[PDB]
């Protein structure tokens, strides 16, 4: 089951 | 920052001069990711040449799998031709059945 | 041991505005998922049998998380453009690894979280899953802003839960595969090398998992130094292969031996040139 990133960005 | 590619040229199976059979072209080690390849039967392009998805490893660098159907003869040439950034010219490197 | 692990990639492209973005899974270093926006229907795909047990439900979440991570990675790429005062045009890009690591004692051993920009070090999540390690000055950037964000109990939270479930689940559910063994096939060969000399070639092939020891010996001894070991490959068929050469005197071959060590070998192959 793949992850969504957390939504602050580089 | 770019990175050259290392090139393995083999078949699937042990090679015998008449049976048709697998040649692999082993492209890794490389950046960026976009490159062309071409497989090559006596410096003419081979039509059918499946192309493996694109990965990468733990070291980030990519890496590619280009096959076609082959039968070995003892005078046919084979090679893999390699195109990529980080070289002034396409690599080309032979099939040897020893290797 | 065991691991799973999601290797992500997105490429900026010279005239348009969305990157190329590919996603591929891995369960103990076999692909078994596979995400690529520029597919005709952008969904992911099973790319090992024991996949097919997952029901479209499945297929269309882990589809949804894919295009939340193309913007993502469409956002950031834009961001590291700033970051390094890079200029319009140009090709670009990003890439992600995340998972985690079982024991022997099938508890969680460590979680990973590393990204990547124009191929070198960007940021990763320390082993403690709270810290951030910046490799250059555009990172510490990056590392701030997330340290400022509480980023790092997000992405601890996954790693600890999600991964650790879906790979005990992927492990039961393709275990017959995974779990399997193809012992080598291995033959000596003999070449002409130069005056006086010939090279011994020792082949593996066919063989499952990847990691393979190929040595030679002469009088009792390690040749470690001596061998000329090529790097391992895919045969193509979910097999790989190796081989491992030494340089020898013309006519002093039989006094060389081969050893082929593999998970499927319960006892070490003792190979020799057979003329």
């Amino acid at each position: 089951s793949s992850l969504e990133n957390f939504r602050a960005y580089v | 920052i770019q990175k050259t590619p290392q090139i393995q040229v083999y078949s699937r199976h042990p090679p015998e001069n008449g049976k048709p059979n697998i040649l692999n072209c082993y492209v890794t080690q490389f950046h960026p990711p976009h490159i062309e390849i071409q497989m090559l039967k006596n410096g003419k392009k081979i039509p059918k040449v499946e192309m493996s998805d694109m990965s990468f490893s733990k070291d980030w660098s990519f890496y590619i799998l280009a096959h076609t159907e082959f039968t070995p003869t003892e005078t046919d040439t084979y090679a893999c031709r390699v195109k990529h950034d980080s070289m002034a010219e396409p690599k080309t490197v032979y099939w040897d059945r020893d290797m | 041991p065991h691991s799973m692990r999601y290797f992500e990639t997105a490429v900026s492209r010279p005239g348009l505005e969305e990157p190329r973005y590919i996603s591929v899974g891995y369960v103990d270093n076999k692909e078994f998922v596979r995400f690529d926006s520029d597919a005709e229907n952008p969904r992911y795909e099973p790319r090992a049998p024991w996949m097919e047990q997952e029901g479209p439900e499945y297929w269309e979440r882990e589809t949804q998380k894919a295009k939340g991570q193309e913007q993502w990675f469409r956002v950031s790429l834009r961001n590291l453009l700033g970051y390094y005062n890079q200029s319009a045009g140009g090709s670009h890009t990003l890439q992600q690894m995340s998972g985690c690591d079982l024991g022997s004692d099938w508890r969680l051993l460590r979680g990973y979280l590393q990204f990547a920009y124009e191929g070198r070090d960007y940021i990763a999540l320390n082993e403690d899953l709270k810290t951030w390690t910046a490799a250059d000055m555009a990172a510490q950037i990056t590392r701030r802003k997330w340290e400022q964000s509480g980023a790092a109990e997000h992405y601890k939270a996954y790693l600890e839960g999600e991964c650790v479930e879906w790979l005990h689940r992927y492990l039961k559910n393709g275990n017959a595969t995974l779990l399997r063994t193809d012992s080598p096939k291995a033959h000596v060969t003999h070449h002409p090398r130069s005056k006086g000399e010939v090279t011994l070639r020792c082949w593996a092939l066919g063989f499952y998992p990847a990691d393979i020891t190929l040595t030679w010996q002469l009088n009792g001894e390690e040749l470690t130094q001596d061998m000329e070991l090529v790097e391992t490959r895919p045969a193509g068929d979910g097999t790989f292969q190796k081989w491992a050469s030494v340089v020898v005197p013309l006519g002093k071959e039989q006094n060389y031996t081969c050893r082929v060590y593999h998970e499927g070998l319960p006892e070490p192959l003792t190979l020799r040139w057979e003329p």
